[PDB]
């Protein structure tokens, strides 16, 4: 199915250091 | 049976950077039992804890501070 597993790993990727 | 915490990244930091792909990918489900997106979504809040400096290790983004 569609890996949406690093769909979201790059949108928490700003919420730390990189809004 | 690792669990992601605010303390346990702090010692990835100063000891090396890492990226929150690179931070999360490494737990992993493999004892954490958390799911490779709730790995994330857990490694998210804790990432933030960490208040490091950003800087790019080997042409990638990696954020981290070095004691």
């Amino acid at each position: 199915e569609d890996t949406d597993e690093d769909d979201h790993l790059i949108y928490l990727e700003e919420i730390l250091v990189r809004v | 049976d690792v669990q992601v915490t605010e303390d346990a990244v702090r010692r990835y930091l100063t000891r090396k950077p890492m990226t929150t792909k690179d931070l999360l990918k490494k737990f992993q489900t493999k004892k954490t039992g958390l799911s490779s997106e709730q790995t994330v979504n857990v490694l998210a809040q804790i990432l933030k804890r960490l208040n490091p400096e950003r800087k790019m290790i080997n042409d990638k983004m990696h954020f981290s501070l070095k004691e």
